[PDB]
RNA sequence: UAGUUGGGCACUCUAGCGAGACUGCCGGUGACAAACCGGAGGAAGGUGGGGAUGACGUCAAAUCAUCAUGCCCCUUAUGACCUGGGCUACACACGUGCUACAAUGGGAAGUACAACGAGUCGCUAGACCGCGAGGUCAUGCAAAUCUCUUAAAGCUUCUCUCAGUUCGGAUUGCAGGCUGCAACUCGCCUGCAUGAAGCCGGAAUCGCUAGUAAUCGCGGAUCAGCACGCCGCGGUGAAUACGUUC
């Protein structure tokens, strides 16, 4: 099984990989990861000002942290604890 | 600037001579950062210039340097209503610096079709102290030696 | 005209490539933001409000 | 330009006008404000009104002017000079 | 020489045939594949031969005054029929659509200071 | 000079999102969903003390936690007002929200309240003074390691526009570890806006 | 046996391996002169060899990816002096005092925004 | 055949947690200070490089056309709908750029090395047709997996031989490709044909102190389509700073 967390903010994300890694375990399944994966970054240049003055810029960046985990073995109970086991809003999970 | 003398970035001798010199005279020909063509240009005028004469380019380009390096120049000042030029001895590092950039200014503005077949005629001359080079540190030293009066100043 | 701009853009257009995007907030027609669907204004407004998830000031 | 599989162009109710007066013994200018439409062999010989953007310009078509949009042969914009 | 032109004797054979008007250094390239004679070879050095084979690709080519009276009568008929671009022939302005507030230099010729 | 937003230059470093949620396909629309939801909130509850709106999403559920200093008046009788809210709100939306109420202990150390303070008092026709001054005493009182006010515009009606500000304490708009709140609000007068302004500086982070 | 080594230049990564042998390098599986033609560069590749009095007693393997031919040179030359240090502590002295160790940080410097390029201003014009 | 497969994560890499640089230590100067000069070590030394960050205020500076708003004006019209046109005009003047004027080059062939970023009716493999722009079938990928994407300068050979040219690529003719309901006004792109001025630029004036200038490409936002502009990325990579009179 395959799991990829993303998020905007790494702590929160790396707080769910922790319960996920850490429930799977308990449930004696087998888990690989958490294996960090490229952050993606977007840039966007926006005048600062309403009304001509073009030179006077300012950046925006929204980054995408990402998780992998790949669980082994997975017990039947594995399937339902992954499931129960709820992230916080912030963080957006895939399974497989 | 203000605050006071700046250090000197250094340059590696050249590989195939073995000499610092060849490199700031690759640095001085190249152009828009093209490093390779500009040390292929210089090994092609040294190659040149060991086939025109049986001597080693090396020692006839510092000869060369040795006609064309500038001993006073002439510094502007402004004094009150009225400015005119101070002579004024060179230190060694302008000297190299004014060497190479007249003798490739004065190689560009050679009639030779190639930039190589123009440096190593250019480099053959100052050498035998003949040349558009030569003529130019001649027309230094004269200027110096016109406002020699001022040399108090 | 703003209002009337802002209906008609809101309506289907006759043809497809008449269809533009205007700021959802203010109308602005001009410097809009697919991944937003904000002018440049609005989009930094809220950004610094911090109401845009995930966008921060940029600085590397 | 045009591709060719897409074939000319022409506006519909401009080529409906031109069919329904082709079997006309003295053509009747036909006012349109369609520039994009092109000329054809059957728009020979026809007066056509051509809107400007202020009003319609009328152009006598012949084989030689087909084979071009109709908007090219009424210019928009005046300029006599300095 | 081949086609009413003289082309120039020293430069390879298919720059010399560029000399010639309505051929470019493509079609040049073409009618050379056509006669099998070599790009390299210096038209001075080009045998008589060869020049027959070459004259015969090229009157096959519209090429001088055949290919100048046909642009002509096409730049004439915009004219005579009105057409925009006529009318853009006839005033000496670009044809293609440029803007002409600034530029335009080519068809309208040297600044005029006033 | 200008100056950056204080709120939007610490954001990321010590202060977060309000809208705290993640979305790749949907990003545009639930983003001004959730606009429409604050205006919403805004208008609905504009005389109750609400601050802080901040969103979650779970699947096609919505839960927002609205920070208020009067939670038994937004909350209503037996929490007849949050009912209806929900209602009207779901109505709005398309989909289950859930609203969660929070209370917003010490109303003086929050930016938005204190400018709605001082706001409402220009439109009742406060010295304007006499509302900074009090505001600063009173969020000095909190334990605000700093505050300061400004009011800009048509000052008692006057032809020249200016702005008049007060500060108390330290508000080192520079230090970004310093958590710095802030907010902008607007009293509407008879000679037009009057832009007020209020940056509280309390335990840097 | 084999001495590993990393080194950096800009953008480029080289990943260096010393055995003992004839001097011969490769990079990439394919020699130095086919990889980088320019006989500078590989002077420059070989310049801890030379300080360190260790001319043609090591081949060297590398594998090298990112930046361009100069900057994957750099960090040959890196890589080269860390993996000689593995070999013999002793070099430390000689390949420090000329700065051979040092990690060349001269990177890229952005573009900055309302300028042509990091520090080139547009033209300017008073009136 | 392939990092392929098995196998391993060692290395690089990725990204969290940390370590590291503090004039911290050594020597000299200094008013027993601040501090300054030099040294060691170290990847990095004195703010290491760069970014974000812009005090009170100044110019009744800019914006009532992002938005909001006091007061004033219009209310079958200064409001609203539609087609077409204009904003793209062109005796002229200026700003900012791109391309050049050639041999440190042009052309032909071969060969090598990046980074930032984008992608669902979107990126599109591979194949076939097309001189080309592109087209057909069709594959993988919501992506460190697939694709855009073998980057260009570069390096190696051949050719041109100082020519308004094999430089230059404007204008123009014809013929096409797309996108789109529609390309005349008024899109971009392709082929053939044509082959403009231009031989390094007066007075004057601009940017830049190092991975900088110079130069070379690559990506992206807007976006059906359309950039020599903008934002960002990497490749190659210099010259000079005596000095503060002006
Ligand atoms: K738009
Ligand atoms: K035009
Ligand atoms: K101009
Ligand atoms: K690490
Ligand atoms: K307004
Ligand atoms: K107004
Ligand atoms: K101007
Ligand atoms: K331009
Ligand atoms: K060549
Ligand atoms: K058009
Ligand atoms: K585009
Ligand atoms: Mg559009
Ligand atoms: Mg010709
Ligand atoms: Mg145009
Ligand atoms: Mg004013
Ligand atoms: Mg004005
Ligand atoms: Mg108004
Ligand atoms: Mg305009
Ligand atoms: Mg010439
Ligand atoms: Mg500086
Ligand atoms: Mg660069
Ligand atoms: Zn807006």
């Amino acid at each position: 099984i395959r799991i990829r967390l993303k998020a905007y903010e790494h702590r929160i994300l790396d707080q769910s990989a922790d319960k996920i890694v850490e429930t799977a375990k308990r449930t004696g399944a087998d888990v690989s990861g958490p294996i960090p994966l490229p952050t993606e970054r977007s840039l966007y240049t926006v005048i600062r000002a309403t009304h001509k003055y073009k030179d006077s810029r300012e950046q925006f960046e929204m980054r995408t942290h990402k998780r992998l985990i790949d669980i082994v073995n997975p017990t039947p109970k594995t399937v339902d604890a992954l499931m129960k086991l709820d992230l916080p809003s912030g963080v957006n999970i895939e399974i497989k | 600037p203000r605050k006071g003398p700046v250090a000197k970035r250094d340059v590696l001798p050249d590989p195939i001579y073995n000499s610092k010199l060849v490199t700031r005279l690759i640095n001085r020909v190249m152009v828009d950062g093209k490093r390779g063509i500009a040390a292929n240009i210089i090994y092609n005028s040294f190659d040149i210039i060991k086939e025109s004469t049986g001597n080693d380019p090396l020692e006839v380009f510092e000869q060369a340097m040795k006609n064309v390096m500038p001993v006073l120049e002439v510094k502007a000042r402004r004094v009150g209503g009225s400015n005119y030029q101070v002579p004024v001895e060179v230190r060694p590092e302008r000297r190299t610096t004014l060497g190479l950039r007249w003798v490739v200014n004065y190689a560009r503005l050679r009639g030779e079709h190639t930039m190589e077949e123009r440096l190593a005629k250019e480099i053959m001359d100052a050498a035998n102290n003949t040349g558009a080079s030569v003529k130019k540190r001649e027309d230094t030293h004269k200027m110096a030696d016109a406002n020699r009066a001022f040399a108090h100043y | 005209a703003k209002k009337s701009m802002i209906a008609k853009n809101k309506r289907p257009a006759k043809h497809s490539t008449q269809a533009y995007t205007r700021c959802e907030r203010c109308g602005r027609p001009h410097s809009v933001y697919r991944k937003f669907h904000l002018c440049r204004i609005c989009f930094r407004e809220l950004a610094y409000k911090g109401q845009i998830p995930g966008v921060k000031k940029a600085s590397w | 330009g045009r591709s060719l599989k897409k074939g000319p162009f022409v506006d519909d109710h401009l080529m409906k006008k031109v069919e329904a007066q082709q079997g006309a013994e003295k053509k009747k200018v036909i006012k349109t404000w369609s520039r994009r439409s092109t000329i054809f062999p059957s728009f020979v010989g026809f007066t056509i009104a051509v809107y400007d953007g202020r009003k319609h310009v009328p152009v006598y078509i012949q084989e030689d002017m087909v084979g071009h949009k109709l908007g090219e042969f009424a210019p928009t914009r005046t300029y006599r000079g300095h | 020489r081949i086609a009413g032109v003289d082309i120039p004797r020293d430069k390879r054979v298919v720059v010399s045939l560029t000399y010639i008007y309505g051929i470019g250094n493509t079609t040049a390239k073409k009618v050379l594949a056509n006669v099998g004679v070599s790009e390299d070879v210096r038209v001075r050095d080009l045998t008589n031969e060869q020049t027959d084979a070459i004259r015969a690709e090229i009157d096959k080519l519209k090429v001088e005054g055949d290919l100048r009276r046909e642009v002509n009568l096409n730049i004439k008929r915009l004219m005579e029929i009105g057409s925009y671009r006529g009318i853009r022939h006839r005033r000496g302005l670009p044809t293609r659509g440029q803007n002409t507030k600034n530029n335009a230099r080519t068809r309208k010729g040297p600044t005029k200071t006033v | 000079g200008q100056k950056v937003h204080p709120i939007g230059m610490r954001v990321g470093i010590i202060r977060d999102w309000d809208a705290k949620w993640y979305a790749e396909k949907e990003y545009a629309e639930f983003l001004h969903e959730d606009l429409r939801i604050r205006k919403f909130i805004a208008t609905k509850l504009a005389d109750a003390a609400v601050s802080t709106i901040e969103i979650e999403r779970a699947a096609n559920r919505v839960n927002i936690s609205i920070h208020t200093a009067k939670p038994g008046m937004v909350i209503g009788k037996g929490g007849s007002e949050v009912e209806n809210l929900r209602k009207e709100l779901n109505k709005l939306t398309g989909k289950r929200v859930h609203i969660n109420i929070v209370e917003i202990k010490k109303p003086d150390l929050d930016a938005k309240l204190v400018g709605e303070g001082i706001a409402r008092q220009l439109e009742n026709r406060v010295a304007f003074r006499r509302a900074q001054k009090q505001a600063i005493q009173r969020a000095m009182r909190a334990g605000a390691k700093g505050i300061k006010t400004q009011v800009s515009g048509r000052l008692n009606g006057a032809d020249i526009a200016r702005s008049e500000g007060y500060s108390e304490g330290t508000v080192p708009l520079h230090t970004l570890r310093a958590d710095i709140d802030y907010a902008w609000e607007e009293a509407d007068t008879t000679y037009g806006k009057l832009g007020v302004k209020v940056w509280i500086y309390r335990g840097e982070i | 046996v084999q001495y590993s080594g990393t080194g950096r230049r800009k953008n480029a990564v080289a990943r260096v391996r010393l055995v003992p042998g004839t001097g011969k390098i490769t990079v990439n599986k394919k020699d130095v002169e086919e990889y980088i033609p320019h006989a500078d560069l590989r002077e420059v590749i070989n310049q801890p060899f030379g300080v360190t009095e260790t001319k043609g007693a090591y081949d060297v393997i590398v594998n090298v990816n990112g930046g361009g031919y100069a900057g994957q040179s750099g960090a040959i030359r890196h890589g080269i002096a860390r993996a000689l240090l593995q070999v013999d502590p002793d070099f430390r002295s000689a390949l420090k005092r000329a700065g051979l160790l040092t990690r060349d940080a001269r990177m890229v410097e952005r573009k900055k925004p309302g300028l042509k390029k990091a520090r080139k201003a547009s033209q300017f014009s008073k009136r």
